[PDB]
């Protein structure tokens, strides 16, 4: 629970270190409530929401990775790198880059706790992350209408690897605020059950559909090339989750 | 705040078995164009409206699955990053609706053909409808797996697929610097159109599991002492007389007879044969050095002779003999020269095609030893035999 | 006026005139891809006049501006589609409104 000076903390801890042969293994870990963007795209009215993470010591800066993740990310590989990240650019009149996650290498950006804090601005589009007080060049645009997560993902090399902590700026929202429509004009920052941090499980049970889509190929001719058709109307009910992207 | 529920349309994916590919040792040309045409198809079977989009996929990122996903539902190769499309008026990456114009601004109608292009050294990705090209082009996309042609036709379309003029006339003639698809099928199996990832298949009921693909890694294909080069320079001569009783030209000669450039061609080989085998870290084979003349060469007959009249005089058949352990050793030496005869043809920019353009710098045996073909296998294996057999009836026999 | 993007050609020999009965299947839909209303599933063509007022004057002028046999996506400010509050239930206050509307038959 947040205190007057400590901000709402989420900590997480490995139970077992360097006992049993305990997993170091990277883990991939998400939050649960997004922050959405403007729709349009033109001191309490900042369309402005940061959010912080304090690093314990022990833990490499090499080994972290804070920052937001696009709710279409299904990567489990254990090296994990920003040069290894599926990211693709349109170009037509326009030129645009959309990424799967958009994190910044903590090897790269530096027993001192690094407290890495990113900030994001719904209305300008922009994503700027400052550490102790000091801004970075690095800068991302996302499109206007997206559903970023709050990313960390971090190599367990210590007891605590890393722990979280929401609290509002010296004049930036806090993250809560964008996160609750109801507490958009709350400033006061709140840790409520729902804001539970989820892991990157590598397998999930799905249900498998007892009919499916009758498909058949066959070669047309020499000249016609392979063709395939299939006719068969078949229609699916969708369950999907509002908070997390998913059907 | 609460869940919703409407009725979806499922998708499916097809691909052919064809693989494409970048890496440091590319057999491609870096460039595949495909062409793909469109028949009748309904414009609005059931509610949702009909799913057609085009264009390239990852080999292990991309795996649809029928249901759920990622998006509202009915993921295509526009609902992930993995893979990208082009549904015929906005350009799909990761379930994102980009809007591209065309000069038609039509959407995926019958009568048409749709031309797709990619380029494997340089990321660009370039499609056009009906031969109208589009301001629309993907680009800054990193080239770690397999990039394949797949569509993922709804329940009501019907499509044909025209992966190489061999297959099928293509509509449009392919752009400069861009090949048919046809060119980069696997020796192993035809091309044929399968499902991407499916765990389910027909039963004459026939659950499958996953399925084995190759990555971009495996599409990529000592000291001599002077007593074991005397050895080398006799099996040199052995094998430029075996060479020259094969091919029954001043080459067809005997082991001591034969041209200079032939001589000096088959002590380089014998000398790279050599190098191969002491990296294999072999046992040590200098031993009955001068019984390497022991066999009895059989050219002195006139049936074994070359029609010139010359006799090679080759190692005795029975007299050489290879040992059952180095069988391992000679396919693993077969593998190596193979993959060094790749890599030379690839530093002079030969690469893998259906046909052999040499003119066009294109080899099409530049496959590695495991994707090779049997025959060229086959072959590789007996030269590796012969040679360990020479070797043998020379008195150096390893242990590998 | 309210954006047409044309999904599918049309002839456009022929036009909605004003008093008119006009026949339309539109599948609308929210910016964030949430459907809302669409008259497919329910399998009725929906029926309307140019001049009647009954249906919003964004989807009248994108009516007058359609073609028979044309497909296009058709997108509302919320200034002239339910402005403020409207529709409580169903068009959340101050949202856009994107549909998607054709024509399989004049009057």
């Amino acid at each position: 629970d947040g205190t007057v000076d400590t901000p709402p903390c989420l900590r997480l801890a490995h139970r077992t270190w360097g006992s049993q042969n305990s997993l170091v293994e990277m883990l991939f870990l998400r939050l649960s409530l997004p922050v959405q963007f403007h729709q349009h795209f033109r001191i309490l009215n900042t369309t402005t929401y940061y959010y912080s993470v304090r690093v314990f010591a022990g833990q490499e800066p090499s080994c972290v990775w804070v920052g937001w993740v696009t709710p279409d990310y299904h990567q489990h590989d254990m090296n994990f790198d920003l040069s290894k990240v599926r990211a693709v650019t349109v170009t037509m009149h326009s030129s645009l880059k959309c990424s799967n996650c958009y994190m910044v290498w903590g090897g790269d950006f530096v027993h001192t706790d690094l407290v890495i804090g990113c900030l994001v601005d719904l209305a300008t589009g922009l994503m700027t992350f400052t550490a102790n007080g000091k801004e970075s060049n690095t800068f991302f645009q996302v499109e206007p209408n997206t559903k970023l997560f709050p990313a960390v993902f971090v190599l367990p090399t210590h007891q605590n690897v890393i722990q979280f902590e929401l609290g509002k700026q010296k004049n930036i929202m806090p993250l809560s605020a964008a996160m609750f429509l109801s507490e958009r004009k709350n400033p006061a920052p709140q840790c409520p059950p729902r804001l539970e941090v989820q892991m990157l499980m590598p397998v999930s049970w799905s249900r498998m559909p007892n009919h499916f889509l009758q498909v058949e190929t066959r070669r047309a001719g020499e000249r016609l090339g392979w063709a395939v058709q299939c006719q068969d109307p078949l229609t699916m009910m969708a369950l999907h989750i509002p908070e997390e992207n998913r059907c | 705040l609460l869940l919703q529920t409407n009725l979806i349309n499922y998708v499916t994916s097809i691909r052919p078995n064809i693989f494409v590919g970048r890496a440091e040792g590319s057999t491609q040309y870096g460039k595949w164009y495909f062409e793909v045409m469109v028949d009748e198809v309904v414009p609005f079977l059931t509610a949702q409206a009909t799913h057609l989009r085009v264009g390239w996929a990852l080999t292990e990122g991309y795996s649809p699955y029928p249901g759920g996903g990622e998006g509202w539902g009915g993921n295509g190769v526009g609902d992930d990053l993995y893979s990208y499309g082009f549904d015929g008026l906005h350009l799909w990456t990761g379930h994102v609706a980009r809007p591209v114009t065309s000069p038609g601004q039509h959407l995926l109608a019958p009568e048409d053909v749709v031309s797709c292009c990619l380029d494997l050294s340089v990321p660009s990705i370039s499609f056009r409808i009906n031969g109208c090209p589009v301001q629309g082009v993907f680009e800054a996309f990193n080239l770690d797996g397999l990039f394949f042609p797949v569509v993922s036709f709804s329940a009501g379309v019907k499509v044909r697929f025209l992966l190489g003029g061999r297959h099928g006339e293509f509509k449009f003639l392919p752009p400069p610097g861009y090949a048919p698809c046809h060119e980069a099928v696997l020796p192993r199996e035809r091309l044929r159109l399968e499902p991407i990832k499916e765990y389910r298949r027909e039963g004459p009921p026939h659950l499958v599991g996953p399925s084995r693909c190759l990555s971009h890694t495996d599409f990529v294909p000592i000291v001599l002492p002077p007593h074991l080069e005397r050895i080398r320079e006799k099996l040199a001569e052995n094998i430029h007389e075996l060479w020259a009783l094969t091919r029954i030209h001043p080459c067809l000669v005997n082991f001591h007879s034969l041209p200079e450039p032939e001589r000096n061609y088959n002590l380089q080989m014998s000398g790279e044969t050599l190098k191969t085998l002491l990296a294999l870290g072999c046992h040590v084979g200098m031993a009955d050095e001068k019984a390497e003349d022991n066999l009895k060469k059989t050219k002195l007959p006139k049936t074994y002779m070359m029609s010139n009249g010359y006799k090679p005089a080759p190692l005795d058949l029975s007299h050489v003999r290879l040992t059952p352990a180095q069988t391992t050793l000679v396919d693993r030496l077969a593998e190596n020269g193979h993959n060094v005869w790749a890599r030379d043809r690839v530093a002079q920019g030969w690469s893998y095609s259906a046909v052999q353009d040499i003119p066009a710098r294109r080899n099409p045996r530049l496959v590695p030893y495991r994707l090779l073909d049997e025959a060229t296998k086959r072959s590789n294996r007996d030269s590796l035999c012969q040679a360990v057999r020479t070797l043998l009836g020379y008195g150096y026999n390893i242990e590998p | 006026g309210v954006e047409i993007e044309t999904i599918s050609p049309g002839d456009g020999r022929t036009f909605p005139k004003k008093g008119q009965t006009c026949v339309v299947h539109y599948t609308g839909m929210l910016q964030n891809g949430k459907k809302f209303d669409s008259s497919r599933d329910r399998n009725k063509p929906f029926k309307f006049r140019i001049g009647k007022q009954e249906v919003i004057k964004g989807f009248e002028e994108g009516a007058a501006q359609m073609s028979l046999g044309q497909r296009a996506k058709l997108t509302c400010t919320p200034d002239v589609a339910y402005g403020a509050t409207g529709h409580p239930g169903v068009i959340p206050p101050n949202a856009t409104l994107i549909f998607d509307v054709e024509l399989l038959n004049l009057e």
